[PDB]
């Protein structure tokens, strides 16, 4: 009810990013939605005095028919002042099951500060260029914004205090629009609870971390080999060499002596059977000094593995990996290769969020025109991370496959 | 007199950390000076100006040409960004067809919005005296100047608070704000839309807006950015191409950018040959001549430029279809229609500029360039007729190593068609010789060695002259296509080669890739493994290109 003071960071203008088009249906969507909005007090018309500007688009989220309004804030949040620290929950990462919840609703009920409201302007665009689109600025604290969470801590912290005082086991984390609760119960009584907590945060998605981990690097067994099979065998120890430091391979190379047909099948000497045992003990181990650094930036590298299955890999320096997975979930998106990297980055981003407290930096192996093209129709997330796109295409594909 | 309805004024402040305007006046001629006394006499008369004091430090310089002319650049320097609304133009092709459409412009039409009074000093400007023997006059502006930076904003907002209730309460027509012009359309009789218009005209002259009172000023067809805009249909203004026999780079320029203007509507423009003369530029001066590529391609958009071709206007109710049609040399050329022979516009894309491509690559993004352009103009994504096979596509994107996607589309019939030209298997082809290539070079000679070696017992080494590592890699993997059979297993420690053909493109700009390529394209079967070099697997002979 009391507005808190807000700036921005020192020699930074207020957000001027361009409105990209949009479809006649996410208009209207957007249109209608505004429109309530206006006659709740929660945004306001504003003139051609504002020239500050915020990306708007409309989404569905599961199980839901009814479009939801999303602000792509990045620009804004990157401006916006650095607010101040809660240690990222280390257990959430641990815990058995952890649900989601949207608790974007609360934020409407407190008011934005009336000075920085005029860097919280956006637009919705108009077909065909015939107007300069309807524009808004934000009365109260909106979805997406960095400061929005920030600002409503000491609120969440008075609502959640008896619940945090009843379970103690139960651990409750929040980033942006969301709110991560971690605990070692059964479904039913997990979703009886949630919906316990829904109803305490009322009158104020199931996520199984445990059956996540790191992947290890797997060699073959066969009982025969072939001239291609140890080729490629070779290949991917001298790869993973880069990685773990007693990789050797000169007695699996010294089979390959000779110009043989790559499908002639090569009986495995002794010293090449010890030295592929040694290596396999090699890689069961971890990795050599991998450490976490909340100063650096999360990089994210995702492969397209074909028939609806993808690899990703989560690091900071190279080769240092702090986390690895392939995601193959089908659910709708069997004729579409975009759809299934969306979705694949929601889920790499939510993982992320769920152990580090932020959102890594992607690699696409997606041309930067078609991405941007297609990304929007299939995105359900209240948060947007950054990414890049590579044009080149990895060799060591295979070797994650 | 009746109160005519007031005007809202919009808040404006200068730029964080700068003042208002101070640059001396001009010398002016006496003549110039008396014309400039006599208009802002009557201005002042009209309360468009009011004279102000000595106290105002700010002051702008005005000039004659009679008609006043303040150089606000300066203020314009120093005055605050705005949200400007002209970003992009409307598309004819985008406007939906009216029985009617009516044109009002707007008389008076900045001197009618009042600037807000905590602006209007800086807006400051002095006329001089005759002779200078006294002090000049001071005047500074009540409304929106002509030339300030934020009059169009604010004059269109203005437009647009007076206009809505208007709207609203006539939803059976569609109002149209484009600067100094409203465009009023409708399907209701003629009777009921002049009427409609008489209203409208009644409603903005109770804000004290004025409207031509005779007949409207201009009838169809409408002339509005370089458009003809018709009552059923719509076409680009008279195209202009100059022609003399000695050519500069600014006549390319405008050249190019006339072609690329007509071949909105006009199918069948190409401007690579006219663009590759583009390279090296900023020499506005120069004299390029003309290639034969490029004088048959100028001859041909004379030829196309021949008779006037037309553009239908959007009907909701019908489908959108977007065609494509490859031109080779990286060109491509679209039709957006919704009946058949009737395009509502047309279009070219030309690839993008690199190293390797291929056609299927080039017609995805042909395909992104349409559904980005549609949506921007028509709000939704049109159904396409592209010139590929099911089966082509199916097998591209699934063995792709990027995702990629095209939206609802059908193959059309229409060649060239685009196809895959060749597929690399996906395991070691069983019966097929299996060759061991490798390249080499001397940096510092730039003499080269490459080759391959076989299981068959078949070798190869062949030397090379002016030539590098690389290029030795990519030739020893020619040779082990040239001498091989229809099937073919081939093993090297090129990435840079692997890169190369795991791009799968289908045309290079380098001849030996071309020639590679050419190779694949006749063969049955080829496996492409790869192996780390120096580690001493045997067959992959590093030993034998070194010498
Ligand atoms: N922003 C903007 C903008 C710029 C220029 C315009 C010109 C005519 C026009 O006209 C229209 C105004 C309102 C609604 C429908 C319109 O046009 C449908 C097509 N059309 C055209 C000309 C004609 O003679 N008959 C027609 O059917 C609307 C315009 C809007």
């Amino acid at each position: 009810i009391e507005t808190v003071p807000v700036k921005l960071k020192p020699g930074m203008d207020g957000p001027k990013v361009k409105q990209w088009p949009l479809t006649e249906e996410k208009i209207k969507a957007l249109v209608e939605i505004c429109t309530e909005m206006e006659k709740e007090g929660k945004i306001s018309k504003i003139g051609p005095e504002n020239p500050y500007n915020t990306p708007v688009f409309a989404i569905k989220k599961k199980d839901s028919t009814k479009w939801r309004k999303l602000v792509d804030f990045r620009e804004l949040n990157k401006r916006t002042q650095d607010f101040w620290g809660i240690p990222h929950p280390a257990g959430l990462k641990k815990k058995k099951s952890v649900t989601v919840l949207d608790v974007g609703d609360a934020y409407f009920s407190v008011p934005l500060d009336e000075d920085f409201r005029k860097y919280t302007a956006f637009t919705i665009p108009s077909i065909n260029n015939e107007t300069p689109g309807i524009r808004y600025q934000y009365n109260v604290l909106p979805q997406g914004w960095k400061g929005s969470p920030a600002i409503f801590q000491s609120s969440m912290t008075k609502i959640l205090e008896p619940f945090k005082k009843q379970n103690p086991d139960i651990v409750i984390y929040q980033y942006m629009d969301d709110l991560y609760v971690g605990s070692d119960l059964e479904i039913g009584q997990h979703r009886t609870k949630i919906e316990e907590l829904r109803q305490h945060l009322l009158r104020w998605y199931e996520l199984h971390p445990d059956k996540w981990t790191v992947q290890p690097i797997v060699l073959p067994e066969k009982d025969s080999w072939t001239v291609n099979d140890i080729q490629k065998l070779v290949g991917k120890l001298n790869w993973a060499s880069q990685i773990y430091p007693g990789i050797k391979v000169r007695q699996l190379s010294k089979l390959l002596r000779g110009t043989k047909a790559l499908t002639e099948v090569i009986p495995l000497t002794e010293e090449a059977e010890l030295e592929l045992a040694e290596n396999r003990e090699i890689l069961k181990e971890p990795v050599h000094g991998v450490y976490y650094d909340p100063s650096k930036d999360l990089i994210a590298e995702i492969q397209k593995q074909g028939q609806g299955q993808w690899t990703y890999q989560i690091y900071q320096e190279p080769f240092k990996n702090l986390k690895t997975g392939k995601y193959a979930r089908m659910r709708g998106a069997h004729t579409n290769d975009v759809k299934q990297l969306t979705e694949a980055v929601q889920k790499i981003t939510t993982e992320s969020i769920v152990i580090w407290g932020k959102t890594p930096k992607f690699k696409l192996p997606i041309q930067k025109e078609t991405w941007e093209t297609w990304w929007t129709e299939y995105w359900q997330a209240t948060w947007i991370p950054e990414w890049e796109f590579v044009n080149t295409p990895p060799l060591v594909k295979l070797w994650y496959q | 007199m009746v109160p005519i309805s007031p005007i809202e004024t919009v808040p404006v402040k200068l730029k964080p950390g700068m003042d208002g305007p101070k640059v001396k006046q001009w010398p002016l001629t006496e003549e110039k000076i008396k014309a400039l006394v006599e208009i802002c006499t009557e201005m002042e008369k009209e309360g468009k100006i009011s004279k102000i004091g000595p106290e105002n430090p700010y002051n702008t310089p005005v000039f004659a040409i009679w008609r006043k002319l303040v150089d606000f650049r300066e203020l314009n320097k120093r005055t605050q960004d705005f949200w400007e609304v002209q970003l992009g133009i409307p598309h004819p092709a985008g406007l939906k067809k009216k029985k009617s459409v009516t044109v009002l412009d707007v008389g008076d039409a900045y001197f009618s919005v009042p600037l807000d009074e905590d602006f209007r000093k800086y807006t400051a400007f002095t006329i001089p005296s005759i002779n200078n023997e006294t002090p000049g006059i001071r005047y500074q502006y009540n409304v929106l100047p002509q030339g300030w930076k934020g009059s169009p904003a604010i004059f269109q907002s203005s437009m647009t608070k007076i206009l809505e209730p208007f709207a609203a309460q006539n939803p059976d027509i569609v109002i149209c704000q484009y600067m100094d012009d409203l465009y009023v359309g409708s399907d209701l009789e003629i009777g009921q839309h002049r009427t409609k218009i008489e209203e409208l005209r009644q409603h903005l002259l109770r804000w004290g807006l004025t409207t031509p009172d005779k007949k409207h000023q201009k009838e169809p067809p409408f002339l509005w950015m370089g458009y003809e805009l018709h009552p059923d249909k719509w076409t680009v203004q008279p195209i202009v191409l100059p022609e003399k026999d000695s050519w500069t780079v600014n006549d390319i320029q405008k050249l190019v950018g006339k072609l690329n203007w007509a071949s909105q509507i006009y199918p069948g423009i190409k401007v690579r040959q006219l663009s590759k003369l583009l390279r090296g530029t900023k020499a506005l001066t120069e004299v390029i001549p003309l290639t034969e590529e490029a004088e048959l391609e100028l001859a041909e958009n004379r030829e196309i430029l021949k008779e006037p071709v037309h553009g239908v206007y959007y009907d909701p109710s019908k489908d959108l279809i977007a065609e494509i049609q490859k031109q080779g040399q990286g060109q491509w050329t679209y039709q957006i229609y919704q009946e058949p022979f009737k395009n509502l516009k047309t279009g070219k894309y030309a690839r993008m500029r690199g190293a390797h491509t291929n056609d299927v690559k080039q017609l995805t993004e042909a395909v992104q360039k349409i559904t980005t352009e549609s949506i921007v103009i028509w709000g939704k994504t049109p159904k396409f007729k592209l010139p590929i096979q099911k089966e082509t596509w199916e097998t591209w994107w699934t063995e792709y190593w990027q995702a990629t996607w095209i939206p609802e589309w059908e193959f059309v019939n229409t060649p060239p068609l685009v196809k895959l030209w060749y597929q690399l298997e996906k395991e070691p082809i069983v019966g097929a010789e299996t060759f061991y290539v490798d390249g080499a070079a001397n940096r510092e000679t730039k003499l080269g060695k490459a080759g391959y070696v076989t299981n068959k017992g078949r070798q190869k080494v062949v030397p090379l002259t002016n030539t590098t590592n690389q290029k030795t890699e990519l030739q020893a993997i020619y040779l082990a296509l040239q001498d091989s059979g229809l099937e073919v297993n081939i093993v090297t420690d090129s990435q840079y080669a692997l890169g190369i053909i795991q791009a799968q493109p289908d045309k290079s700009e380098s001849e030996l890739v071309n020639q590679i390529i050419e190779q694949l394209i006749k063969k049955e079967k080829v496996y492409l493994a790869w192996v780390p070099a120096h580690k001493g697997i045997g067959g992959n002979e590093q030993v034998d290109k070194l010498v």
